[PDB]
């Protein structure tokens, strides 16, 4: 029944999240961030709005989606860099 | 026409590895493609920001209106009209090359063949991405297709320039991809912020001899050197 | 594609990603697959279709699946001193999907 | 031959002699020596190997085209089928049988599966194919010049390595070809300029009556004349071998052998000389024919 | 030439003495280059023998049912046709393992066995094996072993009574003679005079 629309989008936040994920993903062995991951943030936000049966995606859905994708990226990193990367990415996710 | 899409061996292109190790395909099948594009994630942050804004405009549904405005503005055409137009071009026109176009194409062929020869010498192996007389016919077909858009019954100099440019942008770019003593000699003898005119470095290194241009390519990729002033001045710009 | 036993002609048989169209497909022990089996996933996993062209059949099926897969790292156990691509043998085009 | 192909002069010479193969011998107890000339072009991509096959396909009186992947071994020799007119098992001629007293063209020859190439051997060795299946036990004539195109095992010929390592085919098959040609797309500015300006002249062609840019629906003979000349020479002259030619042949054969050469090389030289005598329309083979035959086989073996 | 080989090839036809078993069969393999064209020699001596048969490695017995009609028969292979005769195995290096095991049983027991489709038998194979084999990579290197040059296994080669490695060596002497002989055949459509009278 439910098909959530994106609206009021924090375009700059998702853009900065993807840009930073791409930059820090230049580490040769890391999880290979690609445009399909950018679209994945939007799919995940839509799924969270789906869980609420909400035909619009709120900021809470998008923020939870960003938290999932960033944590999934950070969790895949080796311990030598994971603290520094988690601290760097915290501005996007621990604001929620 | 065959339009084919593929990933390299190791999935991601693995830039520091040899192209002959990254590319699965034999030179036989590769030669049958008029244009081979090697596509890479540039990872440039400005580009990634731009792509992110664009993709968001797709998923938000803004792009549905944007394409319609672009079509009505005459800056774009639809699937249907373009389909009919390709059919019309394929049935009305089949242009020849003018003599001038023919000469430019011929000299371009010998030029790219020379580039491939020297690259195979510099890498001491036969190139995986080939340049062959079949690939001259690739540039011929591309020239003709470019004239075939506008239904011009002959291709001209302008169409050959664009055909050459596209082949350079695709198949050549696919093909395009002791010095340790000479580079530290240059670092020792040219300190920071000063210029060595190139020909004097060539004379000095020869007087000790092709290692020179490898050293310059490496040091130019790094920040340490900058080829100023039409390439005449080797400038120790960086560290 | 199978040679139809009663019609004596070629016909398609939908695989798991056809059966689970508008659904989920669940590949447990994903790292144990043969790589020729694994790389069949790609089209259905991103373009959400299967394009068979065999025995004179030529058509594209719908494969609208969310695939959830479970894998062990290389050697049987993870290593947090290695980055991901060295923990597991999966290549970037399948990992990105 | 093939005026739209630059260069490849020795190959076009061999092709001409292969269109005009030497006389077949029949001996005591019906023993047989073949008269076809079998050519293999192996080499780099874009070296006109397929185009030369397509010219031969358009020029011989009777030519059958084949390609390595597209050819089954059964589809090549002959196949059993039921004749629905009566209901009996009957043979259907394959490419090698249909080309009898003609030629067979094989593109992408090294791409064949070996159970296909196992069926090539009897045509080359005996000019015949033997069937022993379905209660059908027969032998069929397949007397034809095979001309084939191939690539090395690597995408291009690797001069660092031996011909048996470059070339995929068994020596038990390579020895059956009369002339094994190795060609390369070796880069050189002068040759590249020449071939390029030729190819541009070739692509600037316009057939008669068509408008500019409209889509289609130093002495040299015309292809119809050339086809007539080949028919004349095949039908009307059977060159007889002669001692003055034999002297050249034995001198050249011993010299070539006493520096890959084998006993089969000798009757190849005889075939090439006999075919060149057919080019002269002469009732005898002569010292000129043996000299040209040895020069051309020397090119093929030494890359002279 | 090759009169040592020809002298050995005769002793296949006359054979030794069998006794209560002790065996009369004698076996020979003609190894080396294909340019010697040994196949014609096998063809010749096959025609000499009153009971022999010419074959290719490209031999085993089998229940080869459905010959013409859908119908039951047991095919005794060429090694059984060669019972009390010569089996001339051309292309001997090319044979497959079923034929290798067939040759093994006849060269040891002078039988070939069946355990197929319910049929359990031993067919008689008192046969002498004449074989011809050719090297890998086309031409034999004389400094390397026959085991290096040819596909056949050593244990099988050990069971032959005579082994002839007839190589092809280029020669300013021999090649003129072979060339004149062959060119005579092409020029006169018959072989030259032999300098002796053969037995038919
Ligand atoms: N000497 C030549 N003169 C003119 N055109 C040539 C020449 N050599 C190659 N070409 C062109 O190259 C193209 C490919 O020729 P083709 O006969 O398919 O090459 P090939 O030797 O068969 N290559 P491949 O099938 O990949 O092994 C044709 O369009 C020819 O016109
Ligand atoms: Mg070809």
């Amino acid at each position: 029944k439910i098909y959530p629309k994106l609206h009021q989008m924090d375009m700059d936040k998702v853009s900065r999240v993807y840009a930073d994920l791409r930059r820090e993903s230049i580490s040769t062995g890391s999880f290979p961030i690609t445009v399909r991951h950018l679209e994945s943030i939007l799919r995940i936000a839509e799924s969270f709005a789906k869980m609420r049966l909400s035909e619009f995606v709120s900021s809470y859905d998008l923020d939870r989606a960003i938290k999932v994708v960033v944590d999934s990226f950070v969790d895949a990193q080796k311990v030598s860099v994971r603290r520094q990367l988690r601290r760097s990415f915290a501005i996007y996710t621990l604001g929620h | 026409s065959v339009l084919a899409a593929a990933n390299p061996i190791y999935g991601r292109y693995d830039d520091l590895k040899s192209p002959g190790d990254n590319i699965d395909f034999q030179t036989t099948i590769l030669s049958r493609f008029d244009m081979i594009f090697i596509v890479k994630d540039d990872h440039n942050e400005e580009r990634d920001i731009s792509i992110a804004n664009h993709v968001i405009n797709i998923h938000t549904g803004n792009a549905n209106a944007m394409q319609n405005q672009q079509e009505e503005n005459g800056s774009e055409i639809s699937i249907e009209k373009m389909k009919r137009y390709i059919t019309y071009c394929r049935l009305k026109c089949a242009p020849r090359l003018s003599p001038q176009a023919a000469e430019k194409l011929s000299s371009n062929f010998v030029t790219i063949r020379k580039q491939l020869l020297i690259n195979e010498l510099e890498s001491t192996e036969r190139s995986s991405i080939p340049i062959t007389i079949r690939q001259l016919e690739a540039i011929i077909r591309i020239t003709e297709s470019l004239a075939k858009l506008e239904l011009s019954p002959i291709a001209q100099e302008r169409h050959v320039d664009e055909a050459i440019r596209l082949f350079q942008a695709s198949t050549m770019d696919a093909a395009s991809q002791e010095i340790r003593r000479f580079e530290q000699e240059l670092k020792r003898r040219l300190p920071i912020g000063w210029s060595t005119s190139y020909q004097t470095l060539r004379r000095e290194f020869v007087d000790t001899q092709l290692a020179l241009d490898k050293a310059l390519y490496a040091l130019e990729k790094h920040e340490t050197i900058q080829l100023r002033h039409q390439g005449q001045n080797i400038y120790r710009s960086g560290v | 594609v199978r040679k139809d036993p009663i019609t004596k002609e070629w016909t398609l048989e939908g695989g798991a990603l056809v059966l689970a169209d508008k659904g989920v497909c669940l590949i447990d022990e994903f790292d144990k697959m043969n790589d020729q089996d694994r790389t069949s996933i790609h089209e259905a996993m991103e373009q959400q279709s299967i394009s068979i062209s065999k025995a004179g059949i030529v058509t594209t099926l719908q494969a609208r699946c969310s695939i959830i897969a479970a894998a062990n790292p290389n050697g049987g156990r993870y290593n947090s001193t290695l980055p991901l691509a060295q923990n597991v043998s999966l290549t970037e085009p399948i990992l990105s999907r | 031959l093939a005026p739209s192909i630059y260069g490849h002069d020795h190959i076009k010479k061999a092709i001409l002699l292969m269109l005009m193969g030497g006389v077949e011998k029949n001996l005591e107890n019906g023993s047989h020596l073949r008269g076809d000339i079998n050519i293999l072009m192996v080499g780099d991509p874009s070296t006109a190997k397929s185009q030369l096959l397509r010219f031969v396909l358009n020029t011989a009186s009777l030519a059958i085209a084949t390609t390595g992947r597209g050819s089954s071994g059964v589809g090549l020799t002959a196949a059993v089928t039921t004749d629905r007119e009566t209901g009996e098992r009957r043979l259907e001629a394959g490419a090698m049988v249909l080309a009898d007293r003609g030629v067979v063209c094989i593109d992408e020859f090294d791409k064949m599966t070996d159970v296909d190439r196992v069926a090539i051997h009897e045509v080359m060795e005996q000019q015949t194919v033997t069937i022993a299946k379905a209660g059908i036990h027969t032998t069929l004539n397949a007397r034809c010049s095979v001309i084939a195109a191939a690539n090395p095992v690597f995408g291009q010929y690797d001069v660092n390595r031996d011909p048996h390592q470059n070339i995929a085919l068994p020596d038990s098959l390579l020895s059956r070809f009369d002339l094994l040609f190795v060609v390369t797309d070796d880069i050189n500015e002068i040759r590249d300029r020449s071939i390029s300006e030729h190819v541009l002249r070739t692509h600037r062609y316009l057939p008669p009556g068509y408008l500019e840019g409209e889509p289609v629906r130093p002495k040299l003979v015309t292809i119809p004349f050339l086809r007539k000349y080949v028919q004349y020479a095949k039908e009307r002259v059977i060159p007889q071998l002669t001692q003055e030619a034999i002297n050249v042949i034995v001198k050249n054969y011993t010299d070539l052998r006493n520096d890959p050469i084998t006993a089969r090389t000798l009757e190849t030289l005889i075939r090439l000389a006999t075919a060149h005598a057919k080019v002269r329309l002469s009732k005898t083979v002569n010292k000129v024919d043996a000299k040209v035959a040895a020069n051309l086989l020397r090119f093929a073996l030494l890359g002279e | 030439g090759n009169l040592d080989v020809k002298k050995a090839l005769l002793l296949l036809l006359v054979g030794g003495v069998d006794k209560r078993k002790i065996r009369g069969d004698i076996n020979v393999c003609l190894m080396g280059d294909p340019g010697v064209a040994k196949s014609q020699l096998l063809k010749a001596i096959c025609k000499i023998s009153p009971r022999g048969v010419y074959t290719t490695g490209k031999l085993t017995a089998a229940v080869m049912k459905d010959p013409v009609t859908d119908e039951m028969i047991l095919e005794g292979g060429a090694l059984v046709l060669a019972d009390n005769g010569i089996c001339c195995i051309d292309e001997f290096d090319k044979m497959d393992e079923s034929d290798r095991t067939a040759i093994h049983e006849v060269m040891e027991q002078q039988t070939i066995s069946i355990s197929k489709a319910g049929i359990n038998t031993t067919l008689n194979a008192r046969t002498s094996i004449l074989a011809a084999a050719n090297p890998l990579y086309g031409r034999y290197n004389p400094r390397l072993s026959p085991l290096d040059n040819i596909n056949l296994p050593a244990a099988l080669l050990s069971r032959f009574d005579i082994l002839f490695l007839m190589l092809d060596i280029p020669s300013r002497d021999d090649d003129e003679k072979l060339a004149e002989h062959v060119t005579y055949v092409h020029m006169h459509n018959k072989q030259p005079d032999l300098d002796f009278t053969p037995v038919e």
